């Protein structure tokens, strides 16, 4: 079952995320691979505040988008992007922006973004409790691997997450979203 | 590529040589140090080759936790070198063992061919007295003990580097030659507290951590913003793209004591002269690693020299 940490909230776990989020704060989320970071991807502040907080980043942000309609406003989708987007692999797909529309501090100065699809129940369930894009990025302090266990979530992340979406599940072997490509004709994994 | 110290191990093997100490333990209660000094320029900001061969030798006699006494003294001259710069040499030795509270019992002075030395080299042995209890070796760090450092990082190396190199910065940087058997006498106050002692010379404070993980068999975490050093050589180093962590030191100890003391061993080295820059500067791990942390808590190894 999931744990909601942080403020105080009545309701289900997955809408009192979706209430931080609309908020502009950061939350901690437990995923498949262990801990990764999301804000507003269309809130300026909380990207900014995320900025802040990492410090030593510098580095895009990968985004979460609910569907792949949601991906055509924003990238540029050809039918093999599309394919490793819907892959049950799940992976962040490197796409060709199509007009700024995101908030500043996403992927700044640069023509690419990386997209990713929901990939567990969680986030579909975050899905349509928001309309709007979410950052997801690894839930580290600068670069270092990724949390994955609750109290070690809790303490190296305490700086950075207003909040966290926790469960009782351990990760047993904590492993990144994979970023993958499209180009030349044939697939490129980064 | 000097694997010259690896054939040196292999023929000299023994229980002193294995430990790999700033000093040889003798008899229990007295300590037997080497060393020779082979700097150019031979006067440099700061000091001189003669006070470099004594104080060096005075520090490392002292870094098993003694009181130095005596020394021998070797000098290797080239045919025709000027006079009047060995009396300056010899001159600041004297002043050197004079401040040192220490005496040149024995010696040797070679002349050799012109061309057989660039100009002169100096070797001095040391021999020191431990202390009541001490008990310091660089296999003596534990988990949970702290790491000082009693003052600034990397004037000497920064000075040498910038003479003999005839680099000009904003700041004019001195060297910082200094015996340390005084601020360390008021260290060995704190007894078996006292776990290791080292002076950061050739390789610089990183190369000092590295020595204290493999022998104590430990890990040391240091903290970027609590490192001292001199603007003039944060600069420097900035302008070169060097790491102060690599570059020499002559005037400097790196401490590592028991968890409960180090706040006595800080006030202990504020309160000397040569100790006024010291800083708490990490802590020995568990882990095998010597890593450093930046503000807000960005890990990374220290590299190796
Ligand atoms: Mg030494």
């Amino acid at each position: 079952s999931l744990s909601f940490v942080g403020e105080g909230c009545f309701d289900d776990e997955i809408k009192c995320v979706a209430k931080a989020l609309k908020e502009g704060k950061i939350v901690a989320i437990k995923g498949i691979g262990g801990f990764h970071l999301a804000v507003n991807a269309l809130d300026d502040e909380a990207v900014a505040t995320l900025r802040r907080r990492k410090k030593r980043y510098g580095k895009p942000f990968a985004v979460m988008m609910r569907d792949v309609e949601e991906v055509k406003k924003y990238c540029i989708v050809s039918p093999e992007e599309e394919r490793l987007l819907l892959s049950q692999r799940r992976p962040i797909v490197l796409l060709k922006k199509k007009g700024e529309k995101l908030a500043k501090g996403i992927a700044d100065d640069l023509d690419t973004l990386g997209v990713m699809l929901p990939y567990a129940p969680i986030h579909y369930l975050l899905m349509e409790e928001i309309d709007f894009p979410i950052v997801m990025t690894s839930g580290n302090v600068s670069e270092e691997p990724i949390c994955k266990d609750n109290e070690e979530a809790l303490e190296k992340l305490k700086d950075i997450a207003d909040v966290f979406l926790l469960n009782n599940r351990d990760i047993v072997n904590r492993i990144d979203d994979s970023v993958t490509s499209f180009n030349a004709g044939a697939e490129r994994i980064i | 590529g000097a694997l010259i110290e690896e054939v040196f191990a292999d023929a000299f093997d023994n229980e002193y040589i294995r430990a790999m100490e700033d000093a040889a333990l003798l008899f229990g209660n007295i300590t037997l140090t080497t060393d020779s000094f082979t700097v150019k320029p031979l006067f440099f900001p700061g000091g001189d080759i003669g006070k470099l061969a004594v104080c060096g030798t005075v520090n490392d006699a002292s870094m098993r936790g003694a009181k130095p006494l005596f020394l021998t003294a070797a000098f290797i001259i080239e045919e025709g070198f000027p006079v009047e710069d060995l009396k300056k040499i010899v001159k600041s030795m004297a002043e050197a063992a004079k401040e040192a509270g220490v005496k040149i019992v024995a010696g040797d002075t070679k002349v050799v061919e012109k061309g057989s030395v660039d100009r002169i080299f100096i070797n001095t042995s040391g021999i020191g007295v431990l202390y009541e209890g001490a008990n310091v070796s660089i296999k003596n760090a534990k988990p949970g003990d702290i790491v000082l450092i009693s003052g600034t990082i990397g004037d000497h190396g920064m000075a040498v580097m910038s003479a003999r190199e005839e680099l000009q910065f904003d700041t004019p940087i001195f060297s910082d030659v200094a015996p340390l058997n005084g601020l360390i006498e008021k260290l060995m106050t704190l007894g078996e507290a006292i776990k290791v002692l080292r002076d950061p010379t050739r390789g610089g404070v990183a190369e000092v951590l590295y020595e204290i993980s493999k022998m104590s068999g430990v890990g040391i975490k240091i903290y970027e913003e609590k490192l001292p050093v001199k603007e003039s050589v944060k600069s420097a180093c900035e302008f070169m793209g060097i790491d102060f962590l690599h570059l020499a030191n002559e005037g400097k100890v790196v401490v590592v004591v028991e968890r409960d003391y180090a706040e006595k061993a800080l006030e202990i080295m504020k309160s000397h002269e040569y100790g006024k820059d010291a800083e708490i500067i990490g802590e020995v791990n568990d882990s095998k690693l010597v890593t450093i942390n930046t503000i807000y808590g960005t890990s990374r190894i220290v590299d190796r020299p």
